[PDB]
RNA sequence: CCCAUAGUAGGCCUAAAAGCAGCCACCAAUUAAGAAAGCGUUCAAGCUCAACACCCACUACCUAAAAAAUCCCAAACAUAUA
């Protein structure tokens, strides 16, 4: 990889761009015609919002995510990885890619609200006062339409909204 | 009253005569094959020579021109 | 370098005279004495006329049936004459002046006592006709833009087309219709009556195909 | 910064439209107009030519000269003291090529073209668009054409003026 | 993805690859600089102070230039091309004025060029700059 | 470019770029040079000066700068990106 | 074909060697052929 | 702050940011631009 | 994301109308910039866009949602095989 130290010594600032270790991809991999890494490893709907093993691949050192340019997705999977992602933030997940701050962690907000698959940003969502009749009914949005053509087993689709 | 009117009194010789024009034979032949009266179109052009290039950039910009009056 | 391709020029395309569009009276010059009914099948289904260009290249497509009336006519009229260009554009009417008398009753009146005396006049129009046809030494884009202006302000659905979007629409329908993938179909079950269903169904759908409601056109139901 | 004008070469009065600009650019027009005048009383004519003015922190100014119009030069070598109205379908005048080989050959030492690596057929072509603009009618050889055509058309474009004139005339009565 | 349809060559770039052969057949040396993002009043200024003395100025397409670098015996020019790149084409190889009316503005870097396919850095211009007279050095032997 | 045209170049008092063109990796600082030569960044103050050292041995594309408090700020930029090393230059600057 | 590295004189370690060739005919004989090199070089001049 | 159904930049300087859940057209150099969805 | 030199303040008409009040023409230099597409100007000027040079992630599945009066309204739930 690479990064940037600067090094403040005698009225002087160095600034250097050094390379480190790069991690390279695995010797075989399944499918080598495919054109993404996820068609390359044959991992096309087979990836949840708990795979943070696959996601944290894809994702900067204080949370954020990274071009296509650079990752090698496709526009689909950059946006599924994308949500994934989000969720898993939301979820309490990936603890070491905190946003970075100096001191403002220390003034905790309420407590840990456990939750999971949570779409919208929390702090943006209206109650639903009124919840409509039984033919219209407001429902509410459990997890991402873009996973919506994931492999399923349950022999019933999943539920997005609930 | 101000208006530009220097109008010299060109009779039938007057600018035959007025300025030292030279004899014919004495200017240049590559003088005498210019396009006059119309402008060259493309399919007169060769498509290697670089005016070609031109009028075909000249009419994109026409184009581009004519669409863009309702495009913000 | 970005490649440079030559633009489409126009010098087989003639602007006529007059080439703003006519004014369209209210009422006919001889004004309807005997009161018709309401046959509102003349809104129903596709439209059997007006349904392709004559001279021009652009146009408003009707997708969906409905009735024009003065107001309308005035509005469209007056955008299109003032947001086109004389010397390069030219737009010609492809519906008749209102000449179906719509009639009312007096307000604040009781039901029976014969019939209402006749209002006003309308165009009737069905989904697939052309409305206003435009042509002239100019591509679709500007047109497109103030043509939709003025169909988004019509009684019924309308879009701007021109010929190559609508035989592309055209073409694209044929091959929905082709590469359709489940084996039922509106017109084998209604052309069958399968499972009875023509007791729901009307004798119009057997033409319809199941593309149209009322005086509303599905254009993505195949 | 820099101003660019066209102003008369005996003829630059302290006001508009140079006397606004300046006032806002803030230097003194006087001083400016009389060194240009005196600069170009070595012209016998008194021609109209364009100025690039260059003005500097400390409120003092540098001034280039210029070659004339090319409009001028055309319309003095055609003998017509207006353009044309309707430029293509109404011809201006006649002129020789090689009036516009003159006008290049005095032309090019300016500072548009004397600047670049231009050869004279460039800048005569440059002079025969402008003449094409400005209406006036450029053909190959006029040594017996031009006699004919001066005396014919002298006469018509008279005749031509004269009902344009009467045209503004009647024009300027339906009020 | 199949293999994608190749488009064929225009005749621009075609032009432009036959009149780049041309004056590098028909010129002596060339000097390639860098192309300061400089006005266009001050840049016609240096255009007509390098033409005074008989030596001209182009500026090339770099996706044009590098083929026949690459495809040709100046490929060790090509490695020099990475940015915003022009070439002074000059017969009658002269390079002090050259040099002295560049070394007015210090941040115009020539970055190199060749010497009678002698390719030589901004130093070894500087330094067969200053070499002797061609007569002093024809008549030393 | 307008990022330096916005933010005031005048502070500076000199500026220099060291590189070799036959190394593969100086492009950074090359373009770098390129938009510090640019006519407003250049035009916001006319008492300070950029440097063009071109050497072919060095082997290393570098850059020095020095501004009115004589702070003396060199940016290596071999395996640093044109536009990091732009917004290094414009905190700096803007900082001091 | 192809060209020359090229490298800098700034630190000069080498030098073209189609001159050593040339050198080492030449340059290691008498006036005899000298005189062969004097008389004959300024045939052109 | 103005509610539109269809909000569109009425200058260069104008942009669109989704924020609490709605759409937003900003503008810092005119004022008179400020939309918000309904 | 850059980049705006010129015949030229193209002529006519206009007090002035310079690409941008109205019309006719729309050539033409440099490797590149329209006798000018938006503004903007009393006229100018200062801004863009169209143009070389510079690399080039996509440069976009089109748009298609709203509030009344006693008190929301089953509880809930995205992943063990028709
Ligand atoms: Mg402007
Ligand atoms: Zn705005």
């Amino acid at each position: 990889f690479r990064e940037v130290v600067e090094t403040q010594e005698g009225k002087t600032t160095i600034i250097e761009g050094r390379i480190t270790a790069t991690p390279k991809e695995s010797p075989n991999p399944p499918n080598p015609s495919g054109q993404c890494p996820i068609c390359r490893w044959n991992l096309k709907h087979k990836y949840n919002y708990d795979d943070v093993l696959l996601l944290s691949q894809f994702i900067r050192p204080h949370g954020g995510m990274l071009p296509r340019k650079i990752t090698g997705l496709c526009q689909e999977e950059h946006r599924k990885i994308e949500e994934c992602v989000k969720m898993a933030h939301r979820a309490g997940l990936l603890p070491n890619h905190r946003p970075r701050l100096p001191e403002g962690v220390v003034p905790k907000s309420k407590p840990q609200l456990n939750r999971y698959l949570t779409r919208w940003a929390p702090g943006s969502v209206k109650p639903i006062y009124k919840k409509g009749p039984r033919w219209n009914r407001v429902r509410m949005p459990v997890g991402s339409p873009l996973l919506r053509d994931n492999v399923c087993y349950s022999r019933t689709p999943w539920k997005l909204y609930h | 009253v101000q208006l530009t009117t220097y109008a010299m009194g060109v009779n039938i010789y007057k600018e035959g005569q007025d300025v030292p024009l030279k004899p014919d034979a004495e200017y240049p032949e590559w003088l005498f094959e210019m396009n006059l009266g119309p402008p060259k179109t493309l399919e007169e052009l060769d498509p290697e020579s670089r005016e070609y290039w031109r009028r075909l950039r000249k009419q994109n910009i026409w184009r581009h021109n004519r669409l863009s009056k309702n495009k913000r | 370098v970005k490649t440079l391709l030559p633009v489409p020029s126009f010098e087989d395309v003639s602007i006529p005279e007059k080439p703003k569009l006519r004014f369209i009276e209210r009422a006919p010059l001889v004004p309807k004495v005997r009161r018709e009914p309401k046959n509102l099948s003349d809104i129903r289904g596709p439209s059997t006329e007006a349904t392709e260009f004559t001279e021009g290249n652009f146009a408003i497509l009707a997708l969906g049936g409905g009735y024009l009336h003065w107001g309308h006519f005035e509005m469209m009229r007056l955008t299109i004459n003032r947001s086109m260009d004389p010397k390069n554009m030219f737009a010609i009417w492809r519906v008749p002046a209102p000449f179906k008398p719509i009639t009312r009753k007096s307000v604040g009146h009781r039901m029976g006592g014969g019939k209402g005396a006749i209002d006003h006049y309308v165009t009737p129009v069905k989904a697939g006709r052309l409305v206003v046809e435009m042509g002239g030494r100019c591509e679709f884009e500007e047109v497109q833009g103030f043509l939709d202006q003025v169909a988004h302000k019509l009684p019924f659905a309308a879009k701007a087309v021109s010929r190559g979007t609508l035989e592309k629409m055209r073409k694209d329908q044929e091959e929905r219709e082709r590469n359709n993938q489940n084996p039922w179909t509106f017109e084998r079950i209604a052309t069958a009556n399968m499972l009875g269903i023509r007791k729901v169904l009307s004798p119009y759908d057997l033409t319809h195909k199941g593309k149209y409601w009322g005086k509303f056109y599905m254009p993505k139901r195949v | 910064g820099v101003i660019r004008a066209i102003v008369r070469a005996g003829l630059a009065m302290p006001g508009p439209p140079l006397g606004p600009v300046l006032g806002q650019r803030g230097v003194s027009i006087n001083q400016f107009c009389k060194e240009f005048n005196e600069r170009t009383k070595d012209i016998k004519e008194g021609i109209p030519l364009p100025t690039k003015i260059l003005v500097k922190p400390d409120r003092t100014f540098e001034i280039k000269i210029g070659q004339p119009t090319v409009s001028y030069f055309l319309k003095a070598a055609a003998g017509i003291e207006k353009g044309a109205r309707q430029t293509g379908k109404e011809v201006a005048g006649l002129v020789t090529l090689k009036h516009v080989y003159e006008i290049a050959r005095i032309k090019a030492q300016d500072e548009a073209f004397a600047l670049q690596d231009v050869p004279l057929s460039s800048v005569v072509r440059s002079i025969i668009g402008s003449a094409r603009s400005l209406g006036i009618r450029v053909v190959k050889d006029l040594s017996s054409e031009e006699l004919a055509a001066f005396q014919k058309e002298r006469a018509i474009f008279l005749a031509a003026q004269k009902e344009a004139d009467l045209a503004a005339q009647e024009e300027a009565a339906k009020k | 993805s199949p293999p994608s349809p190749p488009q064929e060559e225009i005749g621009l770039i075609r032009l432009l690859r036959r009149e780049i052969a041309a004056v590098f057949q028909d010129n002596r040396m060339i000097a390639v600089c860098q192309n300061v993002a400089l006005s266009a009043e001050d840049k016609l200024l240096m255009r007509h102070q390098l033409r005074k003395h008989k030596i001209l100025m182009k500026v090339f397409p770099n996706q044009v230039l590098k083929p026949f670098l690459e495809d040709s015996k100046y490929q060790n020019l090509l490695p020099l091309f990475v940015g915003h790149n022009m070439l002074l084409v000059s017969e009658e190889p002269k390079v002090k004025e050259m040099v002295r009316i560049l070394r007015t503005v210090p941040f115009l870097p020539l970055l190199g060029g060749c010497i009678d396919d002698t390719i030589l850095s901004r130093q070894g211009f500087i330094n067969y700059s200053k070499l002797p007279s061609l007569p002093l050095v024809q008549g030393e032997l | 470019a307008a990022a330096l045209a916005r933010l005031g170049l005048r502070p500076v008092k000199q500026v220099r770029v060291q590189f070799c063109p036959f190394e593969k990796n100086v492009e950074s600082t090359r373009t770098f040079l390129q938009t510090v030569s640019s006519e407003k960044v250049r035009s916001t103050n006319l008492n300070c000066s950029v440097i063009a050292d071109v050497r072919h041995d060095g082997s290393e594309p570098c850059v020095d700068v020095l501004f009115g408090d004589g702070h003396r700020l060199i940016m290596r930029g071999a395996h640093l990106t044109a536009l990091e090393m732009l917004t290094a230059f414009a905190s700096h600057i803007r900082a001091r | 074909e192809a060209l020359a590295g090229a490298p800098l004189d700034n630190a000069p370690k080498e030098y073209p060697p189609k001159i050593q060739q040339l050198v080492q005919d030449i340059a290691s004989l008498t006036l005899l052929e000298i005189s062969d090199l004097n008389e004959l070089l300024k045939k052109t001049l | 702050f103005k509610n539109k159904t269809v909000l569109k930049k009425r200058c260069k300087d104008c942009y669109l940011v989704k924020r609490r859940g709605r759409w937003y057209v900003y503008c810092k150099t005119h004022p008179r631009h400020k939309q918000r969805q309904m």
